């Protein structure tokens, strides 16, 4: 059995109503579905068990519904604490989990401020080269980064890191680190970082030349 | 309300971990184990029901995990993919039995336990400057930072100006590189007009290796 | 000897009736053969004294599949007293309902369907309060009697 949650991220304000969807690839027969939430850096807490039934201690604002292939978790009024990741789980057959659904604070769309950092000469002395591209204070959390070294689309040689949603301005920030050997870095001149975001009418590319 | 589990451990590839699970009168019908890789969702490692002595495991884990009973769980033939947080669950009420197992909703979770599969050993980080320049992308704001690279193990902590600079600072989560060593970047946006008049220093602290570094980040 | 207990338990209404198998306010059919795929828990056939029935096949060979294969059955007819006395059996089906089988009551003095020797009394057995929660406050009486030649020691739960 496969559980597919929708959407990947849910963006609402404190006080609005959240309705998360869990859709099973096969019918869950007699509905044996559970809902869990996971706060950042915490163990999961059982919110809902057996489709509709609520777990002991869980506040009344949490509610579950559904049968067959499509299930639903409902938070009638969102409190500040409820912004976390929620998992639906099926225990009818072999236990399986769906991918989480992120519930973050909704706000006006903010396009990222983009900066690109060449490797420091001290790092080049150490024999390695790291190129860093910064996406600063954007919303929503969805963003794409594409590295380009001498117009060559880089693939597989980079890693990303995203901050948690900021407590004051509700934005996200991302850093993408491009790892190159010192030898390969000297061979090429132009190093670009193209950034695609909902807040950008057209992709923005920051670049530099060795020098 | 969280069950007590064994402490975090770091094990070489091919080794074996044994994590425990301690009850808090207490009622439960089975022993479950749920794991979560860094940046992933929940995976179900096997279950074991003591009253019947039967047990189930997942396809990936079937060849190297057992669960017995205070309850215990052991993994063998560890690979880097087994780097994850491991929770034990002792649920209370069974909902679906079908010989000779009983399935129910996970009820009493443990605090968790980190297991890291890395052949690397303790190493201090190298702090490199992410230098500002004449690249004000929005309203004369400038971005600078520090690259805290090639350190093991977690964690590393970084501040700016000994705590006097907290506004505008973004310390990104650590990232495990292909070499088994961690890497991390802390950035901060500052007014462009203050690049030549204000001094910015990142304060890196990797307590495992006892490595403290203060790197002044300058333009050009 | 534990495999011989059927475990087709389908708690679909979130009642938690399966829990007491590991460790209250709301308070016929002929015993021939029942399919084990519909049974959840022990099956007690009530001769003058209570007896446990395990999962077998049609011939009577005991099976150890927890009552999962469709060939698994309970031979309740084979447990009947040959002398023709009162007889009955009880169990729990997959969704937490107590099931009974026995002879139709020929009168008020005759016996009931399950362990009901009397419309007022009930044969005590290890899982009486699981199959019959409303009989908790019933009084137990030790019983000795010869039925068909055999001595039978058992307890009855009456009001
Ligand atoms: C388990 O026992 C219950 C006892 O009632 C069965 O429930 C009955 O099911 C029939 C199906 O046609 C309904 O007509 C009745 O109304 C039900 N009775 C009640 C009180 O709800 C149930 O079907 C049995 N389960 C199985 C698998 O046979
Ligand atoms: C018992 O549950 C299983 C899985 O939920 C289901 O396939 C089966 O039909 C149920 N039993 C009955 C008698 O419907
Ligand atoms: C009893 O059940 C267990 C677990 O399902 C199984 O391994 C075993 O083969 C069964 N039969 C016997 C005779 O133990
Ligand atoms: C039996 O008595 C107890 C009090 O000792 C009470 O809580 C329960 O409801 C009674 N049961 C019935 C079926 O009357």
């Amino acid at each position: 059995l496969t559980l597919t949650q929708s959407p990947g991220t849910l963006s609402l304000s404190p006080g609005k109503r959240a309705t998360l969807s869990c859709r099973a690839s096969q019918s869950v027969s007699g509905s044996y579905l559970a809902w869990y939430q996971q706060k950042p850096g915490q163990a999961p807490r059982l919110l809902i068990y057996g489709a509709s039934n609520r777990a002991t201690g869980i506040p009344h604002r949490f509610s579950g519904s559904g049968s067959g292939t499509d299930f639903t978790l409902t938070i009638s009024r969102l409190e500040p604490e409820d912004f976390a990741v929620y998992y639906c789980q099926q225990y009818g057959s072999s236990p399986t989990f769906g991918q989480g659904t992120r519930v973050d604070i909704k706000r006006t769309v903010a396009a990222p401020s983009v900066f690109i950092f060449p490797p420091s000469d001290e790092q080049l002395k150490s024999g390695t080269a790291s190129v860093v591209c910064l996406l600063n204070n954007f919303y929503p959390r969805e963003a794409k980064v594409q590295w380009k070294v001498d117009n060559a689309l880089q693939s597989g040689n980079s890693q990303e890191s995203v901050t948690e949603q900021d407590s004051k301005d509700s934005t996200y920030s991302l850093s993408s680190t491009l790892t190159l050997s010192k030898a390969d870095y000297e061979k090429h001149k132009v190093y670009a970082c193209e950034v695609t975001h909902q807040g950008l009418s057209s992709p923005v590319t920051k670049s530099f030349n060795r020098g | 309300q969280l069950l007590e589990q064994s402490g975090a451990e770091v094990k070489t590839p091919g080794s074996s971990v044994r994590v425990s699970c301690r009850p808090p009168n207490f009622n439960s019908y089975s022993i479950n184990w749920v794991r979560q890789a860094p940046g992933h969702g929940l995976e179900w490692v096997g279950t074991f029901i003591p009253m019947f002595g039967t047990s189930k495991y997942a396809q990936k884990f079937q060849g190297r995990v057992t669960i017995t009973a205070t309850a215990y769980m052991d993994l063998n033939s560890l690979r880097s993919d087994d780097t994850a947080f491991y929770y034990c669950v002792r649920p209370e009420t069974p909902r679906y039995c079908s010989g000779g197992f009983c399935y129910g909703e996970f009820d009493n979770w443990g605090q968790g336990t980190l297991v890291t599969v890395s052949s690397a050993s303790t190493k201090g980080p190298s702090v490199f400057p992410l230098a500002p320049s004449s690249k004000s992308t929005s309203g004369g704001t400038a971005a600078l930072g520090c690259l805290v690279k090639d350190y093991f193990p977690e964690p590393v902590t970084v501040s700016w100006n000994s705590g006097a600079l907290t506004s505008g600072v973004h310390t990104f989560p650590a990232v495990l590189q292909s070499s088994g060593l961690y890497s991390l970047s802390s950035v901060v946006t500052v007014p462009s007009s203050s690049l030549g008049t204000q001094t910015y220093i990142c304060n890196v602290n990797h307590k495992p290796s006892n490595t403290k570094v203060d790197k002044k980040v300058e333009p050009k | 000897h534990i495999n011989r207990t059927a475990l087709n338990c389908n708690d679909s209404l979130q009642t938690g009736f399966i829990t007491s198998l590991f460790y209250s306010s709301g308070c016929p059919r002929p015993c021939d053969v029942v399919s084990a795929r519909t049974v959840c828990g022990p099956v007690y056939c009530f001769t003058p004294s209570p007896v446990v029935v395990g999962t077998t096949d049609k011939l009577g060979i005991p099976t150890y599949n927890w009552g999962e294969n469709e060939t698994d059955v309970f031979m309740l007819e084979s447990l009947r007293p040959p002398t023709g006395g009162w007889f009955g059996c009880t169990w729990m089906n997959s969704t937490g309902f107590t099931k009974t089988c026995g002879a139709p009551p020929g009168g008020p003095t005759d016996g009931g369907s399950g362990p009901w020797i009397t419309p007022r009394c009930l044969v005590d057995y290890p899982y009486r309060l699981w199959h019959y929660p409303c009989t908790v406050n019933f009084t137990l009486h030790k019983v000795r009697m010869f039925v068909g030649g055999i001595e039978h020691r058992f307890d009855a739960a009456c009001n």
